[PDB]
C-alpha cells in the first residue's frame, strides 16, 4: 500500500 | 514514601480503513478512521479534555480537535501516513498530555487479502503522585492505584  | 501515589489508566487508540467501491475524482481510494477511546465501560472523558490529531499536510485543515467524545476522525485518501495524536488531561499539573505517533495505514505489509482492516493499540498510561481531583478523574475512567513509583 502507498505510504506518504 | 508518605504520599507517593501511581495511577494507571488504558486508553485505546486504533483506525478502520476500507477500500472504496469506486475511488473518487480526487483518485482517493481508501475511507479511513482513527479514533482515541476508552476500554469498555471506560469513560476518558473524565480525565481527557481533548484529543487533537495531526493529519498529512495535504489534508485540509489538518490540525483536527475533539473537545468531546466521540474522539475521531473520518477521511478519505490514497496513502497512508504518520499522524501524531495529543491527549489533553483535564489537570493544572504536568504531565498536561501525551504525545503518540500513530501509524495509519491502509493495508498491512506482508499482503492485501480482504478490503478491510482494523487495528487497535492499547496504551496503559502511568501517573505518579496525581493531585487527588486528577486521580479521581483517573480512578472514574477506570483507573486504578498500583505500587507506588
Amino acid at each position: 500500500a502507498a505510504r506518504k | 514514601m508518605d504520599n507517593q501515589c501511581t495511577v494507571q489508566v488504558r486508553l485505546e487508540l486504533g483506525h478502520r480503513a476500507q477500500l472504496r467501491k469506486k475511488p473518487t475524482t480526487e483518485g482517493f481510494t481508501h475511507d479511513w478512521m482513527v479514533f482515541v477511546r476508552g476500554p469498555e465501560q471506560c469513560d476518558i472523558q473524565h480525565f481527557v479534555e481533548k484529543v487533537v490529531f495531526w493529519l498529512h499536510d495535504s489534508f485540509p485543515k489538518p490540525r483536527r480537535v475533539c473537545k468531546e467524545p466521540p474522539y475521531k476522525v473520518e477521511e478519505s485518501g490514497y496513502a497512508g501516513f504518520i499522524m501524531p495524536i495529543e491527549v489533553h488531561f483535564k489537570n493544572k499539573e504536568e504531565p498536561r498530555k501525551v504525545c503518540f505517533t500513530y501509524d495509519l495505514f491502509l493495508n498491512l505489509e506482508g499482503n492485501p487479502p480482504v478490503n478491510h482492516l482494523r487495528h487497535l493499540r492499547c496504551e496503559k498510561l502511568t501517573f505518579n503522585n496525581p493531585t487527588t481531583e486528577f486521580r479521581y478523574k483517573l480512578l472514574r475512567a477506570g483507573g486504578v492505584m498500583v505500587m507506588p513509583e
